[PDB]
């Protein structure tokens, strides 16, 4: 498949988007032979080169002045340790991340990115704008506030919690739960069609969550919903 | 015949083949001399140890330093002996390599001068001492909390500021001055610039030339960092035979000994232990401590700075250390802050000579009446904090203002500390430390100011201090 | 017949194996038939195990090697500088060729205990937490450890950034990074202007293990060509994991017994060999000296990891650098408990050190005490002031990218919170306070800045208490 | 005055014995992760060479 | 003729291999050419595998080894009472040679199921503690179990030293201790008078591993030798954690297979074939015992990792000290709680037992 | 065999109810463990109310366990087990100590030594 696409990208300048199903099924299918091609094993039972292989695949799939090709890849996590090696080593090679834990799967809310862990090289103040960087900031700062509110709050319940905690858990969670969407694809899953929402409204529906204008909506009002205007007329269904 | 011949480089382990019924005994020392016989050579200045008999006449070996530029085949010479490092008056004030190579720049020592084997067997059962015997340093802090044992093992821990090598000096000023005993100091794994500042330390302070320094550098090889500390023990254990001496020994990490110990294992190729180290590491623990002991015409007391891996006190490396220890000296920022010094931690610090039998009934009683208030003053700090010291009952009130005073009278002001205070140091012995202590403790000087305890010797001098503060 | 040429027997993953080369050296090149370098490494009974420097496709069984009579060395001179390398010496951006007229070996002896001297010049990285609570001084080799995407690289750019006003010469080496990524790195230093005095030095992912092997040491020979002649370098190490995780792999093909972690007997050896030859020399043999911050990449936070370790005690400091202060909103994300400098003081001028103490004190007097804000929201005990701040110090602590502050201006923000002068203005104000101070400090402060940059020292405390109160007396809250 | 003293006392002695009961359980939890530590050590490390000497 | 005379092979770490020797057979003592004492350990088709019980460092490959034609072998006698050996019984205190007349293997089977008795008979170690809550009875295996500095050989020393007008003999096996501190223990077991009836068997730290792996082996056979004459015999084994380590150690060298902890297989059956030799025997076998106190020490207080497990799951109960118990000034610190006798109360006398 | 066409409809339900306290009880020690019995609501409170009982009569003393404490075993036929373990859950002997409970074997032992100390 690279191959295919390194010809679209040399010889006529096109642009490419190159999907990969699974960049993890490489690395094991190397690691399948090495015992029989005669390698003494690595640390996780991988192949020695681990790192030498993944580099002289990934290399190929740049950008360069006579095309462009933007690659999209799925990497799987063995059970869940992000300490692998295969990711280990796979993260160094990428400009955008996104990172799917199932702790969010588990509460219902998808398509279950951590808001945290995921990075890109694109979120600069030069890049995104100012109040969409600034906004971006505030919500992953309300979001690790929250995540060390959540282990006092199972022993002592939120009733020990300061008014400001308390705010901070109220407004948190209603952030989280407005992180879901609803795909096109999922239509299989849900029932409810999808949406599709734009860079703009979503900055400004964030926006409006940090400044509270919606800490009457009960929050359940938010899942699966696309814009805010989903949400005050899906609460209309409840009676709110 | 004493001639071999390289016959295998893989790193810092080189194969070397000898004639037929001529083969090196274990642990011998080989040497490589060459000289580059034309432009595609190098010059090869080598020292090899052997470590196994592989069969067909050829032996594998450990490089005491780098292997770049050896070729097969060339000469190898046994020197029919381990390795041999000079001894006696001349290594005073020196600085060494593991080789017994002089490191600085004041000249090479004679070839007339004696020099003895790195490995030995240790004293044998009937040579040893029949009775425990306490070491009297002049620190009043340790020799009341934590006594010392002749030829027992104190392990060390602190923290980066807190004042280890100050102590380390002055244990080295008090030995030399009131018992006549030099002290040897092995960097196991010293890093250069760590080793040239103490080198300069020692220097200034004065207390260099009563004591001989072994230095093994972190970018030498696993077998040198291994044989740093054998070749410090063997200077040591010359002034403990020969002149009858009773003296100190002191190891820069012995954690850095265990892992140059299991690096070496792994370069040979033996199977790992539980935990990654060497199948033989209690038994090179062994070797090392067991030789560190007193005889009956003298001893050798060793301090060890001891690093735990990921803290867990249940590792191995530590675990093996702990069995050999006789003492424990723990060091405290907080304590470093508030300016004591020395910065001993008198709680967390344990010894196994504080026991009535051998210490006496007297100290015993003292010293745990000490450590008794001092639990009760750690316990009301919370108390303290949250609410005035006038809340407290008057018996708790008369408890803190003993444990203040005991607390400032632990510290004492060191010899090798003039560079820092202008003032003189002073040596109180342990009979004093304790009348001093008892009489602290019966409320003898409640009246006097707190400030009084601060940096003395004798009892007697916090009376000269509150008369002339008045 | 000759003992000066081979044959290959096996090849595969890199290596090759050849039969003759009867009188080569230990790590000496070989050059094969087809054109490509190697290096001998193994040197068995009747083989030699060789590491191959470049493409291994066009390389067949039976086909011939040869002697080259030399060590591996790379080329050394002012004409590197503002180029990006490889390890060989070989320019990669085009530009045309390097014109340099001198080499110096890979494998050097570090400089002895007595060709050395104490630590006593500052690095300005032009950080305020780095220079305030874990100096870093001329010679000292300092570790920069962390999780991935916390800001090493940024704090290394910021570094070499600063050293524009200094005499430093700064060497950055990539190890196992994506060429687009030091492509980035390489515009962004020309744009701030330091390519006048650094050299890059590259081993990318697609390269052969043994060039990520030799990288640093190439850039440790370069740094010190300059250390030799007299003058000060600073070297940075963007990931040691790479290059142990490169010698691994060459050690495990090479068949050589593993050890903890499947990391060969003497990956110790090796970081102490690169880490040592850093040093301050004595003025019998120039004032030169080269600094050193290598890089490792914990996972999940784990220090106690074989690597870490190595690396931690073979250092003369670390800097911590957490993922959970990074999202917290203090983006230097330095935990300055952690954090330890074991040549501290010694790397720091007379005037920062006069604060510094403060600094530390008021730090650790939040970082303990800590928890007690919500509890402390209710006012009890006047511990809200120690709260307070703490938190004007954790709000003074922050900084952006790629804006180092000049040494006088840190040493005058930190007075100016030390001494209580911002105990009136609010937390969300104290970032606007110092950047509109650091202008109200160029208009009408000169004389201060020039006294601290001439004697390096404070200066008077009325006329510091006079600026800063007219200065306080013209700023508005809000 | 009496009930709300009262009511001061045993919240303070209250969280002074779960201060100490979690102490306990984290001195515990510490113990076990290092058992854990060391034996995931030792298992990859047999591993390795059970791998590496199966050649 | 290659048939008494071996060549040496191979020589590192404390394990040889040798050339012929073809008529030596399996766990035979051998000779080498220094005096150094081997024990004939794998019978290769064309070489033998021999441990070196003493210092290594004298053996050179092609060096000649010699049969002893005598199993591994221990001297035994009323002689070695009141001297300081090793494991091979020459002795360390330097009082002279030992005039012992006979001898007793090494490995050696246990006595049968008819060939016990139940155990009656009060074994009074003079501790107020132990002859309350945990009894010993003569032929009783008690592990003594606990972290380090706790009494255990404080506890093992007063058992000895309370057999004074009792017929017992007592022997003292120290397995990887320091040697001062067996000085120490010889001097008050003297001072107590103790060495009336004592043998004091001692293999350091700094002695090799199979010196420490055998020393139990030979302090349980000198115990047999008075056991099968109808006398009594007390064997306390001051830690059996180091020989496990050292044949851990062993078996590592001889690069067979690690499990649990890194132990080998044969761990459970090295502890199983010592401490099943102590037994009380049946009036038709001659009415003597032989009682074992073997000693564990545990890391933080585990009581359930894989050496301790495996000695309890081998002795007729346990004594817990219990370390924070101990720093609290009970220093005789049992555990009431985890330490119990399986086999006592028949053993305590009436009196006590109410 | 916990089948209830083996043991029987009222053994099966006895069984499970049993079970079933006894999860709840493992559930709340976390809880308990850190911050005691006092938070736990009137229900959980009743659940290990009925737990600790039911624990504690789940011992026996055994006749060859009558070497180590002097007591004399007991045999209990599976009968007699069911209807005490149904009194236990029904909550007929929520006022008796849980210290009662220890190795006996009819449901009448336990009312006879509850007797025998004080109630
Ligand atoms: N007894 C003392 N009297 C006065 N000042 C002292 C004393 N001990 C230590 N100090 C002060 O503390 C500083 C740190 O002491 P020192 O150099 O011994 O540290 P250390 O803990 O041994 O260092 P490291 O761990 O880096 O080797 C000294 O430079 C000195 O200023
Ligand atoms: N002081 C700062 N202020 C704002 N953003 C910052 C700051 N420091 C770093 N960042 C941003 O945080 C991210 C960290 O990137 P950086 O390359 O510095 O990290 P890294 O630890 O080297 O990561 P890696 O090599 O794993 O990608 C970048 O997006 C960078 O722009
Ligand atoms: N009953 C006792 N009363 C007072 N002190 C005691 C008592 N029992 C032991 N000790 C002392 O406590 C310490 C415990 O040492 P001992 O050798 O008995 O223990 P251990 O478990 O064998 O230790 P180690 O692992 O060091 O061999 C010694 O100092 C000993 O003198
Ligand atoms: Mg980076
Ligand atoms: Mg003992």
């Amino acid at each position: 498949g690279l191959t295919m696409a390194e010809y679209f990208r040399d010889e006529q300048g096109q642009d490419v988007l190159l999907f990969i199903d699974n960049i993890f099924r490489f690395t094991q299918a190397g690691s399948e032979v090495s015992a029989l091609l005669g390698r003494m094993p690595s640390a996780v039972g991988y192949q020695p080169t681990l790192a030498t292989e993944m580099g002289q695949l990934q290399e190929r799939i740049t950008s360069t002045a006579k095309g462009s090709i933007t690659s999209i890849q799925a990497i799987y996590v063995p059970a869940d340790d992000y300490t692998d090696p295969a990711p280990a080593t796979t993260f160094s090679h990428l400009d955008a991340t996104t990172n799917l834990e199932r702790k969010l799967a588990e509460m219902g809310i998808y398509p279950a990115v951590d808001p945290l862990a995921s990075t890109s090289r694109a979120l600069a103040p030069e890049i995104v704008g100012e109040e969409h960087y600034q906004v971006a900031r505030k919500v992953q700062q309300t979001l690790q506030r929250y995540k060390e509110l959540q282990d006092i709050i199972a022993i002592l319940g939120m009733d020990e919690l300061s008014d400001e905690d308390k705010l901070v858990v109220h407004r948190a969670r209603r952030i989280q739960f407005f992180l879901s969407q609803n795909f096109h694809v999922a239509e299989q899953f849900t029932g409810q069609p999808g949406s599709y929402v734009p860079v703009k409204e979503t900055v400004r529906g964030f926006k409006e969550i940090l400044e509270g204008k919606y800490d009457h909506l009960p929050e359940d009002a938010f899942r699966l919903v696309g814009r805010i205007e989903e949400v005050v007329e899906k609460a209309k269904a409840m009676g709110v | 015949m004493t001639r071999g011949r390289v016959i295998q480089v893989m790193g810092p382990v080189v194969d070397v083949k000898f004639e037929n019924g001529h083969l090196p005994a274990i642990y011998n020392a080989l040497k490589i001399q060459h000289k580059a016989r034309n432009e595609n050579e190098v010059d090869i200045d080598l020292t090899l140890e052997v470590a196994l008999h592989l069969g067909d006449d050829t032996v594998r070996t450990i490089a005491m330093a780098s292997t770049d530029g050896l070729i097969r085949g060339m000469e190898v010479i046994d020197t029919g002996a381990p390795i041999s490092v000079p001894v006696g008056e001349v290594t005073l004030g020196r600085v060494f390599n593991v080789l017994g190579e002089p490191i600085d720049l004041e000249g090479d020592i004679p070839a007339d001068a004696r020099r003895d084997p790195i490995h030995r067997p240790a004293p044998k059962f009937e040579e040893l001492a029949t009775e425990v015997e306490i070491l009297e340093t002049g620190i009043k802090v340790v020799d009341l909390l934590a006594p010392y044992i002749k030829g027992g093992k104190i392990g060390l821990f602190g923290g980066a500021g807190v004042g280890k090598t100050v102590l380390i000096q002055e244990l080295i000023h008090n030995i030399a001055q009131e018992h006549g005993g030099i002290s040897v100091f092995a960097g196991v794994g010293e890093r250069t610039r760590e080793g040239n500042d103490l080198y300069h330390e020692m220097k200034d302070s004065g207390v260099i030339s009563k004591t001989a320094m072994v230095f093994g550098q972190m970018n030498e090889p696993p077998g040198a960092r291994m044989r740093v500390a054998l070749t410090g023990l063997t200077m040591a254990e010359y002034f403990r035979d020969e002149q009858g001496q009773d003296v100190l020994l002191f190891i820069d990490n012995i954690f850095r000994f265990t892992q140059a110990g299991s690096e070496v294992s792994a370069l040979l190729g033996r199977m790992p232990s539980a935990v990654g180290y060497q199948p033989t590491l209690a038994t090179e623990m062994g070797q090392l401590q067991e030789r560190i002991t007193s005889t009956a015409k003298g001893s050798i007391t060793s301090i060890q700075a001891i690093y735990v891996p990921a803290d867990d006190y249940t590792d191995p490396a530590p675990a093996t250390t702990f069995s050999h220890l006789d003492a424990t000296t723990n060091l405290e920022r907080k304590l470093a802050e508030m300016g004591i010094y020395p910065a001993v931690d008198p709680l967390a610090s344990t010894s196994r000579a504080l026991a009535p039998e051998i210490v006496g009934e007297e100290h015993y009683q003292v010293a745990r009446k000490v450590q008794q208030t001092l639990q009760r003053y750690k316990e009301l700090q919370d108390i303290i904090a949250i609410l005035g010291m006038d809340e407290l009952s008057d018996e708790d009130k008369l408890v803190v203002h003993r444990a203040r005073r005991i607390q400032f009278f632990l510290s004492q002001n060191f010899h090798v500390a003039e560079q820092f205070t202008g003032q003189p140091g002073s040596y109180v012995p342990v009979k004093e430390t304790v009348r001093g202590f008892k009489e602290i403790l019966e409320g003898k000087y409640d009246h006097l100011p707190e400030d009084a305890f601060r940096l003395v010797g004798r009892i007697e001098e916090v009376v000269e201090k509150a008369k002339a503060m008045g | 017949q000759v003992s000066d040429v081979g044959t290959v027997i096996q090849v595969g993953d890199g290596i090759a194996r050849a039969h003759g080369l009867d009188n080569v050296m230990s790590g000496e090149l070989v050059e094969f038939a087809n054109g490509v370098m190697g290096m001998a490494l193994n040197l068995e009974e009747n083989n030699v195990g060789i590491v191959i420097l470049g493409p291994y496709t066009g390389i067949k069984e039976g086909d011939e090697v040869r002697r080259t009579g030399r060590i591996m060395e790379v080329p050394v001179g002012e004409a590197l500088i503002g180029r990006v390398v490889n390890p060989l010496g070989q320019p990669v951006d085009g530009l045309g060729p390097v014109e340099t007229t001198e080499t110096r070996p890979i494998e050097s002896p570090a400089p002895g205990v007595m060709d050395r001297r104490s630590v006593h010049e500052p690095l300005q990285t032009g950080i305020k937490a780095i220079d305030a609570l874990v100096p870093i001084g001329r010679g000292q080799r300092e570790l920069i450890i962390g999780d991935r995407q916390t800001g090493k690289t940024s704090v290394a750019i910021d570094t070499i950034i600063n050293q524009k006003d200094q005499n430093m010469i700064s060497i950055y080496v990539a190890i196992g990074q994506k060429e687009s990524t030091v492509r980035t790195v390489v515009e962004t230093l020309r744009k701030h202007g330091a390519l006048d005095y650094t050299i890059v030095v590259t081993a990318s992912a697609s390269q052969p293990a043994p060039l990520l092997f030799l990288a640093p040491y190439a850039g440790v020979a370069m740094g010190e060509y300059f250390m030799y002649k007299g003058k000060h370098v600073l070297v940075v190490y963007d990931d040691l994991s790479k290059q142990a995780a490169a010698y691994r792999e060459l050690s495990l093909l090479l068949r050589r017994p593993p050890g903890r972690e499947a990391y060969p007997g003497d990956i110790f050896y090796l970081h102490s060999r690169l880490l040592e030859r850093a040093a301050k020399l004595s003025d019998a043999k120039g004032g030169g000296s080269l600094t050193a911050l290598p890089f490792v990449e914990t996972q999940a936070g784990d220090i106690s990891a074989y690597i870490p370790t190595n690396v931690i005690s073979i250092t003369d400091g670390q800097i911590f650098l957490q993922s959970d202060l990074f999202f917290s909103g203090v983006r230097p994300a330095i935990n300055a408990g952690l954090s330890v400098s074991r040549v501290g003081g010694a790397a720091q001028i007379k005037a920062m050190k006069k604060v510094a103490g403060t600094l530390r004190l008021d730090l650790a007097a939040y970082r303990e005490l800590e928890a007690f804000a919500q509890f402390g929201s209710d006012l009890d005990k006047a511990t809200q002031a120690k709260l307070a701040r703490g938190a004007r110090t954790v709000e003074v602590l922050k900084q952006d990218l790629h804006q180092p502050i000049p040494v006088e201006k840190q040493v005058l923000i930190i007075y100016a919170l030390t001494r209580g002068f911002l105990d009136d203005i609010p937390v969300e104000d104290v970032r606007r306070f110092e950047k509109e101070f650091y202008l109200f400090l160029d208009q009408n402060g000169q004389h201060l800045l020039e006294h601290i940059r001439t004697t390096k020292d404070l200066p008077n405390e009325d006329d510091l208490n006079k600026a800063i109160e007219a200065f306080k007396k013209t700023f508005v809250v809000s | 005055l009496d009930a709300k003293a009262s009511e001061h006392a045993a919240r303070m002695t209250a969280m002074k014995n779960a201060t100490d009961n979690a102490n306990e359980l984290i001195r515990t939890l510490t113990l076990s992760y290092n058992r854990a530590r060391q034996a995931a050590i030792t298992q990859e490390i047999t591993e390795i060479v059970a791998g590496a000497n199966a050649l």
